[PDB]
């Protein structure tokens, strides 16, 4: 991490990246900018702006790279860490365990009681055991970690309402963009919240284009729809501004999918992009199928409302959140 | 059932002109804590009364005939006499105590005492020392007003007064106010000399005359960097009373009088309030403590020792 | 430098280094570093340059001698902009620069031949410098900058006007008096297409950032009990017992031994927020042992006041002491201010209590161990008290016109109720959301509640979007299906309208909403029919609980005024409360006035109507103008209350009704003194709002049309030359018609089209088949929206045929062909 000074005496930090190609990140950022450009017209008659926060990255050859630094954003893992510290301090009167240790402390006795052991492979594990462990873990972490944070970070009720609406719209836009692209590995350290405006910004754009399904522990959820995220949207949940915003975003993307497909095709035929790090053709076909609405169907074309409902249901069922990586923190 | 006790319209006399206590300020005091005490010191025509009035409950646009602290009149200047006598008392609505003070070593008091110790000359000096010590032991801050720069005799008097004070030692903050400033005195070159002289003339004063009330940070000098001064002491300057091209006013070279007065008032009000004795005190407790201190200072021993030396 | 004036001030010397170039480019080092240690040299150089330039009219005519001075004005403007943009200037230098800038500006618009000089970049730099030099500690400098900006208000781009709007908004609430009036006039001189824009305000953002930074800091524990007592006395009773006291209090509450910007210390909004936060912090940190009483005494007092306000909200005929009666027009605004401060104080208290018993992360500092250990054991009592007073808090928030407070409280109450007060909470939350124009939240709540009879929420959701016709039809259908008797009234075809777009409390709410819906679209006949139907239903059902809360006298007065019958309008107005009709000025508003903004808006409208009828009767010059001008001036001064209150909180927007009322009052004040002889007597609502004000309903244009038709009719009683209002009226009517059609209001759109052209589908077809092309296109669009697509397409084709042989045919032929 470095620091630069401009003509206006402004501090512009950056970050170095060696031995890691950043050619794909530049294309991803360009795609995000093009997508955000489509919301210019709809932003003229709507208080919550339809924008997707992103940074700029520039490669310095084949392995080096300079990534911009975004300040003012706080990661979501900080809230959980602070809550754990506060709970430990309160319990002491009358360090904190890591997510892996905490998860194992509960998955051990359950497996021992059901008849299996920790030596068994993760794939050959009962579903009821994992579901019970997840339910027991969620009952301990309160869902007001993010809602109360935004409420306390404001000054007046009007400001609170404005930031709440902006946060809901930003979350919906980011979720739809991630689902279309196929971004994965969205843990608490890869999501940042801006207390000044309530917008959400991502960080690591590495596991994308449906790359998390081939890992050691595949993930099926399209985006992160944890308990805290849902509670921070209000009492309604995902049936208020979130659903409408998602539908509007999908309508905008589907109306102008020609330019997105052309940009993706151009990205595929790029000699400076290292896809392996016919794969590009498969990725383009998957993106085209998702945009056309035929995500999971032989020939039936799902509508915008049906697609939103199916995606939301697939990202909230307990059958998919239990069988996930320990570091993903599905209980907070 | 929570209305304020009362509002003071004019300052009262805390100490009679005969160096006698006047217990008549308890009617306007409460049982609240964290009180601030401000005192003033200066020569005869420096303008301590006007400064105290403008800093307590007055505005420059108001008239001098309705000030909280009586000021010198035009008919009095021609006779070369003083106006303020004894010690005054006044408390604003913010529970801030202001204490006035008669001129020290002024010829008016001497002349008035001529037609009324070995000679009637050391009495004025001792009265001035008594007032200085009292203000240095029962006040949170003391402001010294100087008509002209470098009198060369006020520093020695201040050191002597602090050396003969009544009594983990407490030393109130000292503020150097230069009244009736001119354009020549509002230059960085002269400012450096002023600060250097003030610092070198009070190297072993033991008082807090630096690190607080820095006019450099009060936007007085826009492009003057803080490093330009070796040691910025607490010194403030107060100026004298204050188709389209032809209507341009004259060039003064110094900020407006109202702006500087407001800045000085804000800085004085936003100052610290350290503890005086080894216990917490309230308004009534502070009044009783001040009365006891004055009584002890009157019948003190160090004063007699200094008296036999003159 | 002084000796050089002999040749510098010559009256017409061909030397190599020109005096202008020597004092403007050669001596450029005096402004870098010499201006800090030796400002006299810089002042002398600037003074001689100004004296030399003022004798040649700043070289405007030129922009031998003429050719040599062909680039002097640009250099002068660039120099002024660069110098003003600096932050290391002296008082004398800044004053001289401001005087020079003001002289140059006033000079700029005098000619009608200097228009091209507004496109060069130096002008933009000069404007930027003027805008960046305001908002300073000096008052005279700010006044000079405001006057200069107000001089050449026109000819500026949208960026400069947008920044000026934010500057005026932040300066509207100042401790002084001249600054407020100057900025108010400057703001009034800006068109509505920019004031009502949804652009972000930078000044408001900085204010919010400063407040957030101060709140995130550790507690100071310097707020004395006397300060808290004074604040409480001024909020609950209105008597502060202190003779600019906020700044003095803030300064006295600071410490130098142990960081809000100084320029922001002159604003009353920041000081009020700081005082409220400090009071809440003192109350929480003192174990609720405030001088007001014991721990329970404060809770009982707040509960009693909130309950009294809630009870008064149900029935306006209550006359709450110290909250509804004032002594003049100044106390009325103070009442609303006190109520807003009370709500903010309650919110801050709740935040502090939550942080005390639970804690935050990177937002608020953890309180001491004693405070936490005390609030942890007594958390249940606090939660119970908050839940018990939440119902009343919602009503109080709704009365004060603060839907955010009631929405937040309703959400918290709904969340706490995880186990017959469920319907009232949903009703209040729905109404609050409708006031904020958030149909998505309403739909979400409807869907959420459907999983627990409550199908009428969709009607309010549709109404929040601006569809009054569909909302009213749905309201009537729901009332008829829930009551059992036919409560329908005459209206437009249900099929065409749809194609285009059991408790007494619920019945009363639906009836009141329908009445308000009819009043919004300005349908007097519909209101009368609805009233008759409501009376018949109540008499045939013995409800004994339904009662419309709307003064019918005001509606009758509005109908009479709009119809042109001033004789009956005066008689109707003679019964309304308040001061008598003009034939004393400070106390215009009547006593026993509730703090509800609706009442204030009604009073302002009544005053405007009284002034209009008085002027019309007096006309058919200081005979009846000395009093009307004062009346309008007071009305305009009182109408600025809501705008000033909006700045107290970080709202990022301004009310539309209040802004329009203020603009209408200003227009009337200008027309009474000018007799329709200047362009300043017209409303600034132009067609430019079509592409920048699409987030507003059709109500904004109703007031503009109501006050414009009056002037149009009054034009027939003036013999002297006047301003052309026909074009303005036609443009305003067309824009309103487009806005109404976009929302499906076919009934109102038909009326607007008929008025501009001077209940069945066939009626529109048989009645319709500079502003010519626009009117034809609008008619075709309306016909298409009504369902007759073939007729609309045929008419558009014919219009295109006739437009192809026109003179310009630039924005008409292309638009018609694209639409077809
Ligand atoms: C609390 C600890 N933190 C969170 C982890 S943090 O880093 O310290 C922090 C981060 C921000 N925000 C921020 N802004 C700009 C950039 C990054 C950032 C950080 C780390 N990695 C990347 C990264 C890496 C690899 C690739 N590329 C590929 O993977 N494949 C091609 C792309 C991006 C980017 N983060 C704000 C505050 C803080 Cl505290
Ligand atoms: O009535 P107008 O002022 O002429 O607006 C029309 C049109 O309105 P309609 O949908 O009622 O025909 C659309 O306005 P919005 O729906 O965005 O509010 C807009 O875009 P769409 O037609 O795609 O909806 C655009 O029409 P276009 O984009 O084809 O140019 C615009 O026309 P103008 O910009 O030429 O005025
Ligand atoms: N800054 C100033 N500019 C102009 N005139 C001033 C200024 N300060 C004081 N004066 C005037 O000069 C005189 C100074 O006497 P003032 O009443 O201010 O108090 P003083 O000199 O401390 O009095 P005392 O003689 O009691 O010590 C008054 O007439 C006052 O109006
Ligand atoms: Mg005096």
């Amino acid at each position: 991490k470095l620091l630069f000074l401009g003509s206006d005496g402004k501090s512009y930090p950056y970050l170095f990246k060696g031995l890691e190609d950043l050619h794909l990140d530049e294309r991803i950022m360009q795609f995000l900018s093009i997508v955000n450009t489509m919301f210019a017209t709809i932003n003229r008659q709507e208080t919550p702006r339809f924008h997707a926060r992103h940074y700029s990255v520039t490669p310095l050859g084949t392995r080096s790279g300079l990534i911009q630094w975004v300040d003012g954003a706080t990661p979501l893992f900080g809230l959980y860490k602070r809550w754990q510290q506060r709970e430990a301090a309160l319990q002491a009167q009358k360090i904190v365990p890591r997510p892996s240790e905490l998860y194992y402390s509960k998955i051990g006795p359950a497996l021992k009681t059901v008849g299996l052991s920790l030596d068994v492979s993760r794939r050959d594990w009962p579903l009821h055991v994992m579901k019970a462990v997840l339910e027991e873990l969620m009952e301990a972490t309160p869902p007001n970690l993010l809602a109360k944070e935004l409420w306390s970070s404001c000054t007046t009720p009007d400001e609170w309402w404005r930031v709440t609406q902006s946060y809901a719209r930003s979350t919906a836009v980011m979720s739809m963009v991630g689902y279309i692209i196929g971004l994965g590995d969205r843990h608490l350290d890869n999501v940042l919240i801006d207390m000044t405006t309530g917008e959400v910004v991502h960080i690591d754009y590495n596991v994308c284009f449906e790359k998390g399904k081939s890992l050691r522990v595949p993930e099926k959820v399209p985006f992160r729809m944890t308990q805290n995220i849902e509670t921070a949207l209000g009492v309604t949940g995902v049936e208020g501004v979130f659903r409408l915003s998602c539908e509007q975003v999908l309508h905008i993307m589907r109306r102008g999918r020609e330019t997105l497909l052309t940009l993706l095709e151009a990205f595929v035929y790029d000699p400076l992009v290292d896809w392996t790090a016919s794969y590009a053709v498969s990725v383009w076909k998957r993106v085209k199928a998702k945009l056309e609405g035929r995500d999971v169907d032989p020939n039936r074309r799902m509508s915008v409302a049906e697609q939103v409902d199916y995606v939301i249901k697939e990202a909230t069922n307990l059958d998919n959140l239990a069988q996930l990586y320990e570091g993903w923190t599905a209980w907070v | 059932k929570l209305l304020p006790p009362e509002r003071m319209k004019h300052s009262i006399k805390l100490v009679d002109d005969q160096m006698n206590w006047c217990d008549s300020a308890i009617e306007y005091l409460l049982d609240q804590t964290d009180v601030l005490v401000v005192g003033v010191l200066g020569l005869q025509g420096t303008g301590k009364s006007m400064v105290m009035s403008l800093l307590s409950a007055n505005t420059p646009e108001e008239d001098q005939r309705t000030y909280v602290f009586r000021a010198q009149s035009a008919e009095m200047k021609e006779r070369g006499g003083n106006q303020t006598s004894g010690i005054d008392f006044f408390i604003t609505q913010e529970r801030i105590v202001f204490l006035d003070t008669q001129p020290i070593l002024s010829p008016s008091i001497l002349d008035h005492l001529i037609n009324n110790y070995n000679l009637p000359h050391t009495y004025v000096e001792m009265q001035s020392l008594q007032i200085a010590a009292f203000l240095f032991t029962v006040c949170h801050v003391v402001i010294v007003v100087q008509d002209w720069f470098t009198d060369l005799s006020l520093y020695r008097f201040l050191q002597t007064a602090e050396m003969v004070k009544p009594s983990t030692e407490y030393y109130p903050h000292l503020v150097f106010l230069q009244n009736k400033a001119r354009r020549e005195d509002f230059c960085p070159r002269k400012l450096r000399q002023m600060h250097l002289m003030i610092d070198q003339l009070m190297a072993h004063s033991h008082l807090r005359y630096k690190g607080t009330l820095s006019m450099l940070q009060c936007n007085v000098f826009p492009g003057l960097p803080p490093d330009f001064l070796d040691s910025e002491v607490n010194l403030f300057l107060v100026p004298f009373m204050d188709p389209l091209f032809s209507l341009l006013p004259g060039y003064r070279g110094h900020p407006s009088f109202q702006s500087l007065v407001s800045k000085l008032r804000s800085q004085v009000m936003s100052m610290a309030r350290p503890q005086l004795s080894h216990t917490i005190l309230t308004e009534k407790n502070w009044f009783h403590y001040a009365a006891r201190i004055w009584d002890g200072v009157r019948k003190s021993s160090a004063l007699a020792e200094y008296s036999r030396l003159l | 430098l002084s000796a050089l004036t002999t040749i510098g001030n010559a009256k017409n010397w061909a030397l190599s280094p020109t005096v202008f170039a020597l004092l403007s480019k050669n001596l450029m080092i005096v402004h870098s570093d010499l201006a800090v240690h030796f400002p006299a040299i810089q002042y002398a150089v600037l003074y001689t340059l100004y004296s030399h330039c003022t004798r040649h009219d700043h070289f405007i005519s030129s922009s031998t001698v003429t050719t040599a001075t062909k680039k002097h004005f640009s250099i002068i403007l660039n120099l002024l902009g660069i110098l003003l943009k600096k932050d290391n200037l002296n008082q004398d230098t800044r004053k001289l620069l401001m005087t020079w800038a003001l002289e140059a500006a006033v000079l700029m618009r005098k000619s009608e031949t200097y228009a091209p000089l507004f496109s060069l970049p130096s002008f933009h730099k000069f404007c930027k410098g003027l805008l960046a030099n305001t908002l300073v500690e000096d008052v005279n400098i700010c006044l000079q900058a405001c006057s200069s900006l107000h001089a050449l208000s026109s000819s500026l781009p949208d960026d400069l006007l947008q920044r000026c709007v934010d500057v005026c908004r932040v300066q509207l609430v100042h401790s002084g008096t001249r600054i407020r009036q100057a900025f108010g006039k400057l703001l009034k001189s800006i068109p509505l297409d920019v004031v009502l824009s949804n652009n972000n305000h930078t000044e408001i953002q900085e204010i919010s950032l400063a407040l957030r930074s101060h709140m995130s800091k550790a507690p100071s524990n310097t707020f004395h009990p006397q300060d808290f007592s004074d604040v409480i006395s001024f909020i609950l009773y209105g008597n502060s017992h202190r003779t600019n006291w906020l700044e003095r209090l803030f300064y006295s509450c600071q410490r130098l031994d142990k960081t809000i910007p100084r320029n922001l210390l002159k604003t009353d909004a920041v000081l009020w927020q700081w005082a409220i936060w400090e009071a809440a912090q003192f109350t929480v940190l003192s174990k609720l042992r405030t001088p007001l009483g014991r721990a329970q005494d404060t809770f009982q007092t707040i509960e009693g006041i909130i309950r009294s306000l809630a009870a008064h909200t149900l029935n306006p005929d209550q006359d709450v002491s110290q909250w509804t009666t004032a002594d003049n027009d100044e106390g009325h605004g103070n009442n609303q201010l006190r109520l807003v401060l009370l709500l903010q104080y309650l919110e801050n208290l709740e935040k502090l209590m939550y942080n005390a018993y639970e804690g935050c992360a990177n937002a608020l500092t953890s309180p001491p161990k004693v405070i936490r250990t005390f609030f942890y054991t007594n958390r249940q009592t606090c939660q119970d008290w908050l839940t018990r007073i939440r119902l009343s808090i919602m009503r109080v928030g709704l009365l004060a016109g603060q839907p955010a407070v009631t929405v937040r409280h309703g959400f918290d109450l709904l969340t706490e109720m995880k186990t017959n007060e469920l319907e009232v909470t949903i009703m209040m939350v729905v109404e609050a959301l409708c006031e904020l124009h958030c149909p998505e939240a309403i739909q979400g709540i409807a869907v959420w509640s459907s999983s627990i009879n409550l199908l009428w929420i969709n009607s309010v959701a549709q109404q929040a979007e601006g569809r009054f016709e569909k909302a009213s039809v749905e309201y009537q259908e729901h009332l008829c299906a829930m009551t059992g008797v036919d409560c329908c009234i005459s209206s437009f075809d249900k099929s065409v309208l749809t194609l285009a777009n059991s408790s007494p409390e619920v019945i009363n709410y639906l009836g009141n909403k329908a009445c308000e819906c009819y009043i919004s679209i300005a349908d007097w006949a519909a209101v009368q029919e609805w009233q008759n139907s409501i009376h018949d239903l109540k008499k045939s059902t013995s409800s004994t609980s339904l009662n419309l809360k709307a003064d019918f006298n005001y509606i009758k007065s509005l109908s009479s005024f709009e119809s042109g019958k001033f004789v009956e309008c005066t008689e109707q107005l003679e019964l309304l409360p308040g001061e008598n009709i003009n034939l004393d000025m400070k106390k215009l508003l009547p006593n026993m006035l509730s703090p509800d903004p609706r009442e204030l808006q009604k009073s302002i409208e009544v005053q405007l109507l009284r002034s209009s009828v008085c002027l019309a009767t007096a006309l058919n010059w200081q005979s009846i103008t000395e009093n009307v001008v004062k009346y309008l001036k007071q009305t305009s001064r009182i109408a600025i209350g809501p705008l000033r209150l909006s700045t107290l909180t970080v709202s990022q927007s301004l009310p539309v009704l209040s802004t329009l009322q203020l603009y209408c009052s200003s227009a009337l004040e200008n027309t009474v003194s000018n007799r329709l002889s200047t362009e300043d007597c017209l409303i600034p609502l132009f067609s430019e709002a079509l592409r920048s004000c699409k987030q507003h309903d059709v109500r904004p244009w109703m007031q503009a049309l109501r006050y414009t038709m009056y002037q149009n009719q009054l034009l027939e009683k003036i013999k002297e030359q006047t301003v052309p209002i026909r074009s303005h009226l036609m443009e305003l009517g067309l824009t309103a018609a487009k806005f109404a059609r976009k929302r499906g209001n076919v009934s109102l759109a038909t009326r607007l089209l008929a008025q501009c052209s001077e209940t069945t589908a066939q009626d529109l077809v048989q009645h319709f088949k500079k502003w010519g092309p626009e009117l034809d296109i609008e008619k075709t669009k309306l016909l298409y929206t009504a369902g007759q697509s073939t007729h609309a397409m045929e008419m558009l084709s014919s219009c295109a045929i006739s437009f192809c042989k026109s003179v310009k045919a630039e924005y008409a032929v292309a638009k018609s062909i694209l639409t077809l």
